[PDB]
């Protein structure tokens, strides 16, 4: 026959949309907090900072 | 449920053409044989003709050519049944039956029309 | 939901495929096995075999299975339809190509229906694992625990999230319908396919609807017939030849897709703490393989991370900045120690 | 074929010799397992028992099988041979005394076949092991990969080049043909056996074909017979009584005598060279515990063969003469490296 086709290819399986690794790259960026303050006779407030 | 409705009984003389159509119900797939069958009155029958509605593929009986021809319609899912010249022979009842794909063969007539009959004497 | 099943029934039809060790050697059988996809973590796994369940030959009704008995798609009720892995799998549906069900790890997967005469099995040579979720090995779904996050094969019928290619099936080659007339080659049609035929020297290279008898050739040894037809499709799989039919990417829906759910996860037995002061003794009595993963909350994190397999004394150095230890899918704690009296500065 | 089972049929029948764990417990049954015989390379193990399938009562009928029920050699159609080590196994030939089974690995090996109303199972403790051929341990054979010579238990019905011996078998003892006519022991001889028999006083000792009866006393308790045959032969085993005739060693051809033949290994998947001058680097990634073995090519081999069973990657220091490495089953490789550019002489 002189013939065959074995054709095979790469590609993305169904649990890659289920489970995959993401590789970030990462700078400096900022950094925050959420604080609680209480001063004399008023109660504890609170916010993001 | 499943049901083949074709046209109400036909009367005619020889000569003319006639048209009569067998119709789907029921079912919401065109991979269908439908063939058509010719009982004359007080005998057996005989298989005239097998049309597959995805395609067209037509499947005939030797002795009918040009007397009958067989078509389809895709919008309504229908198979259409010609006589370009009546002949005295044509009298009788003609059923259009449903057998489903079943591989390389014809295979089985699950569900049948109720039987149009046509009269065509002189 | 039946309106995807439909869908399936539009242009689907079971082919036979060739399958290694069919019960005692190779053959091609109805049902064949091709990308058995063991990736969740309970131990749930879906094989997309070469067998329509579900689908009759006429409708749905789910409770029947088809297959190609050569020449003819044949339907039949489901009466006993098993996968072995190491011991029977409790399968828990089927759909399409596809069959989704519950198997123990082992190194081979096998498929196998009864016709009631016949069994056409199907046994492939794929390693499954089961794999456990969180940080305890067990082996076997527990009866209770804590929900973590795993990722298994839904049960549902159907979702459209991901699909697979149908295309026109390849020209099935045939013999069985070659005969002699009188003392020459005989090409008998199935009424229904446009069989082409290839023999002795080169011939209609097309076939014909008509049955045919070719001169050039007396003996079937120097002649075949494609059986061919275009009314139903097959998906493209690398065990059957492909055709001509280079057009057509049809698509189908994989049934049972890959998703989250809450999978329980063996809660092991809680250790003996032994707060002796500078330190911390753990007597830990696992009854799996467990973790066990502690780091000093410190300019220095120090980590200790080990598989507890035994019952096992470990001794930590808890500092006056702290301690913390997880062990199996108990949540992380904290301990502080200092302050020990051992001496007197008096 | 069809003149071997009529040359095992002229004397051979089937026996109840002995089997443990027939179920639960140590019984009598007519499928006693003997000389279990896993030897070959891809899991073919071909078992010998005491029941004689494939002929008949009459003729042969390949689908029968004859075992002794008692007295009486009873022929039953072949309704399901179970075999089981650790999962069940796929029976592929049965002949005679022999059966020939594909069966996974395990610790046990346990046949049986059904009668309709009763089991009649036996189970024996025997290794049984998994024998990959060449350099890779594959766990069952796979659909593709090197064509090896391996040797297994031919599935061939009939040959000549391996014999066992077959004897005229020993005295088979009874009591259940002994009744109380009236007030003393009768033996019932059963049409066709001059069954001997020995009670409280020395009796006859050689039998006689009529009813006997004997007051010596009244008990049957104190009396037995031996129900003997000289028109069957058995196979002389070991778990049977030896005839005190000493006579007639007939030769029986062993079915499933073994063979050279051609076994599919794994091709181990391609590794990753980095030909950094001076030296080599290798990749390797298996998927099963493989071998790779290398050896210079000079003055001295200096071999190195270690077992991979996980990736990992391995340094060889090739010198100018050249270095020889072959990794699983492959064919091997050579590789020669010299003259690297590091620095200049100028």
């Amino acid at each position: 026959e002189n013939t065959q086709m074995s054709e095979a290819y790469v590609e993305r399986s169904e649990e890659c949309s289920i489970d995959h690794a993401k590789a970030y790259k990462v700078h400096t960026g900022t950094v925050q907090a959420m604080v609680n303050i209480t001063y004399g006779s008023v109660s504890w407030r609170s916010a993001d900072v | 449920v499943v049901q083949l409705v074709q046209s109400g009984a036909e009367v005619k003389r020889p000569g003319e053409s006639l048209r009569i159509s067998c119709k789907t119900s029921g079912y919401r797939f065109t991979d269908i044989w439908i063939n058509w069958v010719r009982q004359r009155p007080g005998k057996g029958l005989e298989w005239m003709g097998s049309i597959y509605l995805d395609d067209s593929d037509i499947r005939f009986n030797p002795s009918f050519q040009g007397h009958v021809t067989i078509s389809a319609d895709k919008s309504t899912s229908t198979t259409y049944l010609q006589w370009s010249s009546l002949k005295a022979s044509d009298t009788a009842t003609y059923f259009c039956a449903r057998s489903v794909w079943s591989g390389y063969y014809i295979g089985w007539f699950d569900v049948w029309g109720p039987g149009v009959l046509v009269t065509v004497s002189s | 939901d039946l309106d995807t099943h439909f869908t399936q029934y539009k242009l689907a039809r079971p082919y036979i495929a060739d399958c290694p060790n069919c019960g005692h050697s190779r053959c091609d059988s109805p049902i064949a096995i091709e990308e058995v996809r063991g990736d969740a973590h309970a131990g749930v796994i879906r094989i997309q075999t070469s067998a329509m369940f579900g689908l009759k030959t006429d409708g749905v009704d789910l409770a029947y299975m088809s297959f190609m008995n050569g020449k003819t798609q044949k339907s039949i009720k489901i009466d006993n339809l098993h996968v072995r892995t190491s011991a029977p799998c409790s399968l828990v549906s089927h759909h399409g190509y596809y069959i989704l069900a519950q198997c123990p790890p082992g190194d081979t997967v096998t498929v196998g229906f009864h016709d009631g005469p016949n069994r056409h099995t199907c046994t492939v040579a794929h390693k499954v694992e089961f794999r456990p979720v969180g940080r305890e090995k067990y082996r076997h779904p527990p009866e209770h625990g804590v929900e973590l996050p795993c990722n298994r094969y839904t049960h549902k019928r159907a979702d459209q999230g991901h699909y697979v290619e149908m295309h026109q099936p390849g020209l099935v080659a045939d013999h069985s319908l070659l005969s002699i007339h009188s003392a020459k080659v005989k090409i008998t049609v199935p009424s229904g396919a446009q069989v082409k035929y290839y023999c002795k020297c080169p011939d209609v290279r097309k076939g014909i609807t008509s049955s045919d008898h070719t001169t050039t050739c007396t003996d079937v040894k120097q002649c075949r017939a494609y059986l061919i037809d275009n009314k139903k499709w097959v998906y493209n799989s690398g065990r059957l030849p492909r055709g001509e039919g280079d057009t057509f990417k049809g698509k189908l829906h994989v049934p049972f897709v890959p998703v989250k759910a809450k999978c329980i996860a063996t809660l092991a037995p809680e250790p003996l703490v032994e707060h002796k002061h500078r330190t911390l003794i753990l007597h830990l009595h696992p009854d799996h393989p467990t973790l066990l993963t502690t780091r000093s909350l410190g300019s220095d994190a120090n980590p200790t991370r080990q598989w507890i397999e035994r019952p096992t004394t470990v001794n930590f150095t808890v500092t006056g900045e702290g301690l913390e230890y997880t062990w199996g899918n108990h949540p992380p704690k904290r301990v502080w120690a200092q302050e020990s009296g051992e001496g007197n500065p008096h």
